[PDB]
């Protein structure tokens, strides 16, 4: 996260880490005590399944306090039509081993109904991005969580206002842009399946999550978040649904 | 389906509307508007209509900048695509109604004299800027931002609603500082 | 006059200028002539439908507002409320 703050203690509830064989992998966001929404990248090059953790309530890699639970995952399911290393549905379910215990440090972010997200989240301008990632584009990664607001732009605008490349991949229709084009502030990596959060009247819902840019705060780009909102049915019948059996599981989409 | 296009803003007197075109062949169209941090806030749902009222939305506060952006649907969905979700739109120019509302064609109110020196004085115009529901004045809007321009049958000036000269009259709304719409239209004459 | 034929409607005055003329209206109207009605267009594109949370436009029938799970409709009929301890979406150490 280039140019945020750290997100005060407990301020940012449904942040999870991603570790695995101990390492920092991604975020994710918490949408209830067993279900973790990511991004689907986060998962291309894993070995150890087995040592795949999902840390909860920390804000401090550095010191162990309170707060932090950590749960093994039982499960990362990608959309069907997500073909690794290409940045088209980059999102994750995962299943916990176990519910973590909601706690003033553990919260659950609102999935919204998808025309609620559609019509009304999309256009309050602000939204906050937040994560454990690196805080400029080729440097440290962070240590006391990273919030940071951003604005949101309608496709057409991320198309008028972006220097062109010969091949930064389309934005799709599951996909949405939002930060600055001017270099000071975005989303960076290992932030990746972090929240985008947005604030109506007073409850925070998910209406995008982490995924892709050009480098981070580079001139002239935003950062890119799969739109959470294409997503909400599929996310909601694979969460009311019977566990099947596979560490990684590519349940279909739409 | 088709975009707007030739967004206009027709401001007078803080009364404002955006027009654009095309007349709707078998769409509707809709209309938003934020300030550059705000949130979008929808008007003039699903018209056929070219333009929509936004004064209720820019008097809220006259010196931000405002964004408007006017859909294009089909008759009968919204929705979309896609290219990319989303419904068609185009977006107005920026707009600061402070800055560049058209200021109203003042009337003289009154012209009584003094003898060899005359008081014309002009009229504390109305705006539609509200307050608790009740129109705030063009000389409570601007203050010492707005002066007047006197002619006569030659030239004077003043900043307040009042001119004393020496032996027919225009007046005009003047703010200087202001970058465009400069000068307000001549006052109707009186004799 | 511009305003001759009295274009402002629903109890709105003119006032006239050079080739055009400015309605003002009274609170709950808009529009050049004073047409639009503020008080009509209770439909959920346009500000949630004034709902706290979810919203549902009903063909024929007024709108209604609805929540997410750990929340229950109020009287009002807007405002929802948590029936759960830790409701999603609400910072605890915030409240
Ligand atoms: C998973 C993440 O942690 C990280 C988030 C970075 C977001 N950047 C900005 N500016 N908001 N994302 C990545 O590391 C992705 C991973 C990836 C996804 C799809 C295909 C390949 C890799 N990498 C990128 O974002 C690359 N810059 C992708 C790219 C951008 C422009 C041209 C070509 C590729
Ligand atoms: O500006 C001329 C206007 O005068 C008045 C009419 O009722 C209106 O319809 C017309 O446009
Ligand atoms: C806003 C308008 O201004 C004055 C009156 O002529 C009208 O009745 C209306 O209240
Ligand atoms: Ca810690």
């Amino acid at each position: 996260i280039v140019g945020g703050k750290d997100c005060p203690k407990g301020e940012c509830p449904w942040q999870v880490l991603l570790l695995v064989n101990g390492a920092q992998l991604c975020g994710g966001t918490l949408i209830n005590t067993i279900w973790v929404v990511s991004a689907a990248h986060c998962f291309d090059k894993i070995k150890n399944w087995r040592n795949l953790i999902a840390v909860l309530g920390e804000h401090d890699l550095s010191e162990h306090d309170g707060d932090e639970q950590s749960r093994r995952v039982a499960q990362v399911i990608i959309p069907s039509t997500y073909v690794p290393g290409t940045t088209n549905h980059d999102i994750a379910l995962l299943r916990l081993h176990q519910p973590v215990v909601l706690t003033d440090h553990v919260v659950p972010l609102c999935l919204p109904e998808r025309t609620f997200s559609e019509r009304t989240l999309a256009f309050v301008r602000f939204s906050l991005v937040s994560g454990w990632g690196q805080l400029l584009d080729r440097g440290a990664t962070a240590l006391v969580l990273q919030v940071l607001n951003v604005p949101r732009l309608m496709t057409q605008d991320c198309l008028q206002q972006s220097r062109k490349v010969g091949d930064s991949p389309n934005i799709t229709e599951y996909m949405f842009c939002a930060g600055y084009s001017d270099g000071s502030k975005d989303s960076c990596k290992g932030d990746s399946g972090g929240p985008h959060a947005t604030h109506y009247r007073g409850t925070w819902y998910l209406t995008g999550i982490v995924s892709w840019g050009q480098g981070c705060a580079t001139v002239g780009h935003f950062g890119v978040y799969t739109r959470v909102s294409q997503y909400i049915e599929w996310l909601q019948k694979l969460m009311r649904s019977e566990p099947r059996p596979g560490v990684l599981l590519r349940a279909p989409f739409p | 389906t088709v975009a707007a296009y030739n967004l206009t803003w027709k401001s007078t007197n803080f009364k404002t509307i955006l027009e654009w075109e095309p007349k709707p062949v078998n769409q509707v169209y809709t209309v938003q508007i934020s300030t550059k941090s705000g949130d979008w806030k929808s008007k003039c749902f699903y018209t056929t209509d070219t333009e929509c009222d936004l004064t209720d939305e820019i008097v809220k506060d006259v010196k931000q900048t405002y964004l408007a952006r006017v859909f294009s649907y089909p008759a009968g969905n919204v929705e979309s695509t896609g290219s990319a979700g989303e419904p068609l739109y185009e977006n107005s120019p920026e707009f600061t109604p402070y800055l560049e509302t058209n200021l109203g064609q003042p009337t003289i109110q009154s012209f009584e004299q003094v003898g060899t020196k005359v008081n014309v004085t002009v009229e504390d115009e109305r705006t539609l800027v509200r307050r608790n529901n009740t129109f705030l004045s063009l000389r409570d809007v601007f203050g010492k931002d707005l002066i007047y321009t006197l002619y006569y049958w030659k030239t004077a000036k003043t900043n307040t609603n009042e001119f004393l000269i020496d032996v027919c009259f225009s007046v005009q709304a003047v703010i200087p500082s202001r970058t465009v719409n400069r000068k307000s239209t001549d006052s109707p004459v009186e004799c | 006059d511009q305003c001759a034929s009295s274009p402002c409607q629903n109890g709105g005055s003119c006032k006239d200028q050079l080739q055009s003329y400015i309605c003002f209206c009274l609170p709950a109207f808009e529009g050049r002539n004073c047409e639009t009605h503020k008080d009509d267009q209770l439909i959920c594109v346009n500000e949630n439908g004034g709902c706290e949370q979810y919203c549902s436009d009903h063909t024929g029938t007024k709108r209604s507002c609805r929540c997410h799970e750990g929340y229950s409709l109020l009287a009002d009929g807007v405002s929802c409320t948590p029936t759960v301890e830790y409701p999603c979406g609400k910072i605890p150490i915030l409240e």
